[PDB]
């Protein structure tokens, strides 16, 4: 995986030696080249993962998250270069360096063969994200949002550190490839109950679990646009990736440890979706919708059936692209009206028709319109949860009502109705902005042609 | 009740508005024109019966039970004009009513398609920006202390001045753009 | 461009149901001041509209004629 | 020439719309009468409905005891 | 915008109530706050809980789609009482009478469907008669087994 | 004759 | 009563400015100043070329794979002649004539 | 006589059937005139900025910013844990979790008990 | 479809509806004949005149505007402003 680590590190002298007008173009160009190179990871096999070395390996779970991670960096550079135009040159290079460092930490988070190196990268991703939120966020509450984002995560993750070192001392290894073959069943005891909580609660915070999600409608809201893109599209998915790696070791106790948390998501996705019906802040609506979508991934990983893991990894990739595009649309209106209040700028289809078409497409992917991979992941999770217990379709189907009802309300409040009279700085859609919307939406639509690459290791 | 110029409705205004609402709901009940015309003259006679009532408590009481009469005898789906609020074509063309300032955001290759129109728009914008300071100082020299009392605006008192706060009334979009 | 409105003096309510309305209003001491406004609806080409069975039997005469011709055609054509 | 709008009076009719409207009305009544002449049983009844009370006990096998 | 124009805690003294009413651009006699039970409202005015459909539509509003003026203190559930949503407008029939009529009609129709299901209509005929042992091989019967002979006679 | 200008947003971009 | 003299004066002045604005929304005879820019081809490009493409696709890529175009077998009556065999299907038993 | 209109929470009383609508008293005249003055002052303050040629942007509405700040940030600094909020947080926060827990637990216990006794028709169920 | 209104056409139609009203003699009526002062009509008659204007032109005049149109020229100017004639 060193053929992706070294170009990502060479992005640092590429941005610190570029000319002062050239640091966006060069980083965008070569991060798109790294994203083009990322497709070589699709050398996957039906039985064996692509096992590079003692340190790095990539199965069909890590591979779509790697492609999405390496694709998200140029899109974040395009999204973030407008509001940092008057920024100091060295602080601009520090911002780009934090994004590059975050990509570097993520692409060897997903390919970490051994789990304590997974933990070190998984918690190394906090520091650039924390710095981006608390340094280039816009409002006063970015500092409190950074504190919440840091301290839910560490309070979750330090028992994970203790539990992973315990697995190291007991099983002798934390290689995932070794632990595929040396995994011992985990019986019913209180020691194994807190073993399960220590192995799971960090990823429960990072998904986020409902009830532990409180960091997110601050951290996703107070961040700048590149911070919201990487938090929604990649950094929530570290929790689901780590759950799919760690629930190998947690059988068969998971079959009765999952019961509270499944409830916490199956009711919680009803609640947060309902919360999206009454959000006045558009960016907070997208944050609570991210919680609502990741609750299904939490249920699908806890019920641990093949259809559930396939729908969970499809829904993770699909939600990455969809929520990243939704935050970019919300920023494209924030760069004009300078307020995140959704009721302020109305009737924008009269003023920006092509941008309203992008709003329509991202809303339809948010509400899981078939045959998008949003609907593929949504549908496979609903199939597996119906096979889990037949009553859950109620909480699924009711969810799919409310998920429509905030997605089109977001489409109706912002784009439809009479336009606001006193707002007159509504510029036409820049080419950078429409390029950003298309570079989100067009891969999300092309993946419906060949969805088998985003369906995990057990397609 | 709720009016821009007046703080209230007078009793006479309440009687007139009840009369018009009663005739519209009667026309909704009495579809054909001759039959409506007969019952409308009968309702006009009912309003002419208590026209010269001088006891204002008695007139207010009669207006109140006439409102209760109307509320019992209203049509469930009254006739609404198509562009009236509640109509079928009400606020239909609001998606086509693009404001004028968006013409400022046009590219010069699509402004060159209409040379005379934008050359004529420039003198409208110039007239507005030279009238603006005169009409602000007209508003501040005429508004009483404590702010304005009603939402009415004064007219242009001098020759050469334009009325204050005139741009978004004159340059509003058409009803059929 | 310039449209010519017809004369206002040709709209008289005699022979229309507005006359019956005005007579029933004068039977109790009233008078009908909007009769000539509504008078055009009951006059001109909009007077003498058909009944409902006359509405349904629009074209029944020519349809019955074509029916009898076609029945006679197949009654002769079999021979 | 297209239709000129009129005020408080009957509008201008084209010959073509009148003859087409009358032609399709006559077509409807021709079709109704023609199919009523030929089929005559989809409306009034295809087969006779027999009376069960007029049936003999011999053909239904009711031995008298 | 600054600190003293933002919403604050629940007013208890009449001067704090008057400063709150001046902040929310409304009269002191019209300014009622929410009851101080600790639900998180603070000094925010309890506007009289109407939909925005009931606002005068012929009035020139600053926001004509919302029927709402600039500077006017918005209702707490303004996003709820928009005209795309929950209406409170006066109904020609009483609300309780509407509920009683609709519940009576739906319950009576479901009761009469239960009655007609208990007492179904039919025709004075016997069962439809099929050959080959009520079509045993056609209905998916296996050919190695043999059904009992279902025999239909002439009548 | 009597052609009216249609105020529309900028369709150039 | 109706308007005050101030309201009549303001509505007259706004009306004059509005009628000037609406008149000035008209067009010039040169405007819009534009920049300087096979009988049954619809039956060829939209129909016949898709019949060619779809027939090639179904003949050499779809029917070359099993169970992709699965047709219901044709209906066989007493009295038919099979094309692939020549085997005459024997006709039905004689009817107990009812009318 | 006529049936009296009974107003409800979602079907309010008409303007013309309210007995306070016909107040000719001087205190109601003062209240309506003071509301007219507040509304006219806010209207003038809006449309001075709204009709400005030099202004290009958003006429900020402190009523709107005030509403969003009350809906978002003012909720916890004006919260007090008392009887009402504790019973509503236990009733609406952990109540449905307990409810769906016992429902799904009883359903899965019944289903597992049927499966390991060979009773559930699981004949073609091979996708899970 | 939708023929454009002019000031002369609206004036002709408003005076035409007022010449068909049996409480106004059509020889005294002009464009500035005030209904309460010159023509001597009731306020109920003014309401009925505005309702006949609504039935004539097909759009509702609100009461805050209906209670102030006191001569036919005011009615023609109001219909002109609400329909944007002489474009
Ligand atoms: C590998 C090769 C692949 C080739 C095939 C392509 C496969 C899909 C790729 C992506 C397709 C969408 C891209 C165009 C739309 C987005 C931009 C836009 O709106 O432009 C409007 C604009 C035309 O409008 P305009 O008048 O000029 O201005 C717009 C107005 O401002 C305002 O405009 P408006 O609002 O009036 O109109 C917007 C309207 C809005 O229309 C709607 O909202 C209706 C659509 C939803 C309901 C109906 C469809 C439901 C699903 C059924 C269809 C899928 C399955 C069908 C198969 C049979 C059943 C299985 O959009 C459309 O009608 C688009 C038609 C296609 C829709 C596809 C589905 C999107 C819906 C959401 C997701 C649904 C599930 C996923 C489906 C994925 C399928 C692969 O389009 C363009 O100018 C086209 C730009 C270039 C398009 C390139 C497409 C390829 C991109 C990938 C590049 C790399 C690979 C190379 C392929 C190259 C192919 C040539
Ligand atoms: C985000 C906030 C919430 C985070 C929740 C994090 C998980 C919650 C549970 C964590 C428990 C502590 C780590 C357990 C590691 C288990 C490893 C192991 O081998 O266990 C078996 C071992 C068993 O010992 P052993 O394995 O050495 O013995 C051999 C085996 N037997 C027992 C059979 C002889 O367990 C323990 O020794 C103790 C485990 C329980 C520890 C209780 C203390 C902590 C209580 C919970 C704290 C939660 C977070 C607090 C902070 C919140 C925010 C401020
Ligand atoms: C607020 C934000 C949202 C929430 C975020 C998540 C926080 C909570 C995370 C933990 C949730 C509870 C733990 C998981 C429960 C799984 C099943 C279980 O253990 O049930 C409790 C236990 C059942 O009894 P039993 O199974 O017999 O236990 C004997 C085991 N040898 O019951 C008992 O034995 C009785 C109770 C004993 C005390 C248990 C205390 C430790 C667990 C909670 C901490
Ligand atoms: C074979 C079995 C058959 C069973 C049949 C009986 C079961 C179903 C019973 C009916 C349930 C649905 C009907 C109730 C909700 C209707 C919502 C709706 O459409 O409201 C419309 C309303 C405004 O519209 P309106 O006022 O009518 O428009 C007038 C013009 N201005 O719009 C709004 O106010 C916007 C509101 C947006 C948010 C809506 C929140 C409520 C969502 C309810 C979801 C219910 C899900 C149920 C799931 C069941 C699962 C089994
Ligand atoms: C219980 C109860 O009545 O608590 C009230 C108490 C404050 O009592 P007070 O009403 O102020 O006298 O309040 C307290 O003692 C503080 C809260 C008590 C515990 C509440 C536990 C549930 C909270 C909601 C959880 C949602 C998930």
């Amino acid at each position: 995986m060193l053929k992706y680590i070294i170009p990502t590190m060479m992005l640092m002298p590429l941005t610190w030696l570029s000319k002062n007008s050239m640091i966006w173009i060069n980083t965008t160009l070569h991060s798109l080249l790294i994203s083009l190179t990322s497709l070589l990871l699709l050398n996957q096999f039906g039985d064996n993962s692509l096992n590079f070395s003692l340190t790095f390996f990539s199965d069909s779970l890590s591979t779509p998250l790697l492609i999405l991670t390496m694709w998200l960096l140029p899109l974040m550079l395009m999204a973030s270069q407008h509001h940092l135009s008057k920024e100091n040159l060295a602080r601009k290079k520090l911002f780009i360096s934090m994004l590059i460092l975050l990509q570097l930490f993520l692409i060897m988070t997903f390919t970490a063969t051994e789990l304590i190196f997974f933990y070190i990268m998984f918690e190394a991703t906090l520091v650039p994200t924390l710095i981006i939120i608390t340094r280039w966020g816009n409002q006063t509450e970015r500092l409190n949002a950074g504190l919440y984002f840091l301290f839910y995560t560490l309070a979750g993750s330090l028992p994970l550190l203790v539990a992973l070192i315990y697995i190291q001392n007991t099983m002798g290894s934390l290689n995932f490839l070794i632990l595929q073959y040396w995994v011992q069943p985990m019986p019913n005891s209180w020691s194994n109950t807190f073993m399960w909580l220590a192995c799971m609660m960090a990823f429960m915070v990072k998904m986020p679990l409902y009830g532990l999600h409180l960091w997110l409608p601050k951290a996703h809201v107070e961040a700048p646009i590149a911070g919201s893109m990487v938090l929604a599209a990649i950094l929530l998915k570290l929790g689901g990736y780590g759950m799919m790696r760690i629930t190998l070791l947690l059988n068969p106790i998971t079959d009765f440890m999952a019961y509270p948390f499944i409830m916490l998501s199956l009711w919680g996705m009803i609640m947060t979706s309902s919360i999206c019906l009454r959000q006045t802040d558009l960016k907070s609506l997208i944050a609570y919708s991210s919680v609502s979508h990741m609750a299904l991934v939490i249920v699908a990983i806890l019920i641990q059936t093949p259809w559930s893991y396939m729908g969970a990894t499809a829904l993770m990739i699909a939600h990455g692209l969809t929520s990243s595009m939704l935050f970019c649309l919300a920023n494209s209106n924030y760069e004009r009206v300078h307020s995140r209040t959704m009721i302020l700028a109305r009737g924008l289809q009269t003023l920006l028709p092509l941008m309203a078409a992008w709003w329509l497409l991202a809303s339809l992917t948010n509400l899981a319109l078939p045959p998008s991979i949003n609907l593929i992941g949504e549908l496979f999770v609903v199939m597996s949860t119906f096979s889990w217990s037949n009553i859950t379709i109620i909480l699924m189907g009711l969810n799919m009502v409310i998920t429509a009802l905030y997605s089109l309300y977001m489409l109706i409040t912002t784009q439809r109705g009479k336009h606001t009279h006193h707002i007159n700085n509504i510029l036409p859609s820049f080419t950078r902005e429409n390029a950003l919307m298309s570079l989100h939406m067009l891969p999300l639509l092309l993946l419906s042609l060949n969805p088998k690459i985003i369906l995990g290791p057990l397609y | 009740a709720f009016l821009p110029s007046a703080a209230y409705l007078t009793h006479q205004q309440k009687v007139l508005q009840l009369y018009k609402r009663a005739l519209r709901h009667l026309e909704s009940r009495c579809v054909h024109r001759d039959k409506y015309r007969y019952f409308a003259c009968l309702l006009r006679a009912r309003f002419d019966e208590h026209k010269n009532e001088k006891d204002m408590v008695k007139a207010t009481q009669l207006l109140r039970e006439a409102e209760k009469e109307f509320w019992h005898g209203q049509h469930p789906q009254p006739y609404i004009f198509p562009e009236s609020p509640g109509g079928t074509s009400y606020e239909r063309y609001e998606c086509y009513k693009v404001p004028e300032w968006c013409l400022d955001d046009w590219h010069p290759s699509e402004k060159a398609m209409y040379p005379d129109y934008f050359a004529k728009r420039e003198q409208w914008k110039k007239l507005r920006r030279e009238s603006w300071e005169r009409e602000v100082k007209q508003l501040q020299e005429e508004t009483p202390v404590g702010g304005p009392r009603t939402e009415a605006l004064p007219p242009a008192r001098k020759q050469g001045d334009l009325p204050p706060l005139w741009w978004h009334i004159v340059t509003r979009p058409r009803e059929r753009p | 461009s310039k449209m010519e409105l017809p004369d206002y003096k040709q709209w008289k309510i005699e022979g229309t149901p507005l006359e019956t309305v005005q007579e029933k209003l004068a039977a109790r001491g009233l008078r009908d001041p909007w009769g000539r406004n509504e008078a055009w609806r009951y006059m001109g080409g909009f007077a003498n509209n058909v009944s409902f069975v006359g509405a349904l039997l629009k074209g029944f005469k020519w349809g019955f004629a074509a029916f009898v011709v076609a029945v006679g055609a197949e009654y002769y054509l079999e021979s | 020439a297209h239709i000129e709008p009129r005020y408080r009076q009957f509008p201008q009719l084209t010959r073509s719309q009148v003859i087409q409207a009358e032609f399709f009305s006559a077509t409807m009544w021709f079709w109704i009468l023609w199919r009523f002449w030929h089929d005559s049983d989809a409306v009034l009844g295809h087969f006779p409905y027999p009376d069960p009370s007029q049936w003999t006990d011999e053909e239904l096998g009711i031995p008298p005891d | 915008i600054t600190k003293d124009m933002l919403p604050g805690p629940y007013p208890k003294t009449p001067e704090e109530r008057a400063a709150a009413a001046k902040k929310y651009n409304m009269r002191v006699e019209d300014y009622e706050p929410y009851p101080d039970d600790g639900m998180g409202y603070g000094d925010y005015p309890k506007l009289p809980d109407r939909s925005q459909q009931e606002r005068d539509p012929w009035y020139d509003w600053d926001h004509p789609d919302l029927r709402l003026n600039w500077g006017e203190p918005m209702h707490w559930d303004l996003d709820m009482y928009i005209r795309n949503r929950v209406d409170t407008s006066p109904t020609p029939v009483n609300w309780n009478l509407m509920c009683k009529h609709l519940f009576g009609f739906v319950a009576f129709m479901l009761f009469m469907f239960w009655v007609g299901e208990t007492y179904p209509t039919y025709q004075p005929v016997g069962p439809k008669q099929y050959p080959y042992n009520n079509l045993y091989l056609e209905r998916g019967g296996d050919p190695n087994k043999e059904p009992e002979p279902v025999v239909h006679y002439e009548i | 004759g009597k052609r009216l200008f249609i105020i529309k947003p900028s369709g150039f971009y | 009563s109706g308007y005050t003299p101030d309201e009549k004066l303001r509505l007259q002045q706004l009306r004059e400015l509005r009628r000037r604005w609406l008149k000035d929304q008209e067009l010039s005879p040169r405007e819009p100043v534009l920049p300087p820019r096979r009988h049954s081809i619809f039956a060829f490009t939209h129909v016949l070329i898709p019949v060619w493409i779809i027939h090639y696709y179904l003949k050499y890529h779809v029917t070359t794979k099993p169970y992709t175009i699965v047709e219901k077998k044709p209906r066989i009556f007493p009295g038919d002649t099979i094309l692939e065999t020549g085997e005459v299907i024997p006709p039905m038993k004689e009817f107990p004539d009812q009318h | 006589s006529f049936p009296k209109y009974e107003p409800s929470r979602l079907a309010s009383l008409p303007t013309t059937l309210d007995p306070a609508e016909y107040d000719i008293s001087s205190e109601t005249r003062k209240a309506q005139a003071e509301r007219l003055a507040i509304r006219s002052r806010l209207k003038r303050e809006y449309q001075l900025q709204y009709n400005d040629p030099s202004r290009r942007g958003v006429v900020e509405d402190p009523a709107l910013i005030r509403w969003t700040c009350a809906r978002s940030a003012n909720v916890y600094p004006n919260f007090r844990p008392n009887t009402k909020t504790s019973l509503l947080g236990a009733l609406f926060g952990i109540g449905p979790l307990i409810f769906w827990y016992y429902v799904f637990k009883t359903d899965r216990d019944r289903k597992e008990k049927l499966i390991q006794e060979g009773k559930l028709d699981r004949t073609f169920n091979i996708s899970y | 479809d939708a023929p454009p209104l002019t000031l002369e056409g609206i004036k002709d139609r408003v005076l035409y509806v007022l010449k068909l009203y049996d409480k106004i003699d059509p020889e005294k009526l002009s464009v500035n004949s005030h209904f309460m002062k010159d023509l001597g009509l009731d306020s109920l008659d003014q309401v009925e005149i505005i309702m006949a204007m609504e039935d004539e032109f097909g759009f509702e005049i609100p009461d805050i505007d209906a209670e102030k149109l006191m001569c036919p020229q005011e009615i023609v100017d109001y219909i002109a402003d609400k329909k944007d004639v002489y474009e």
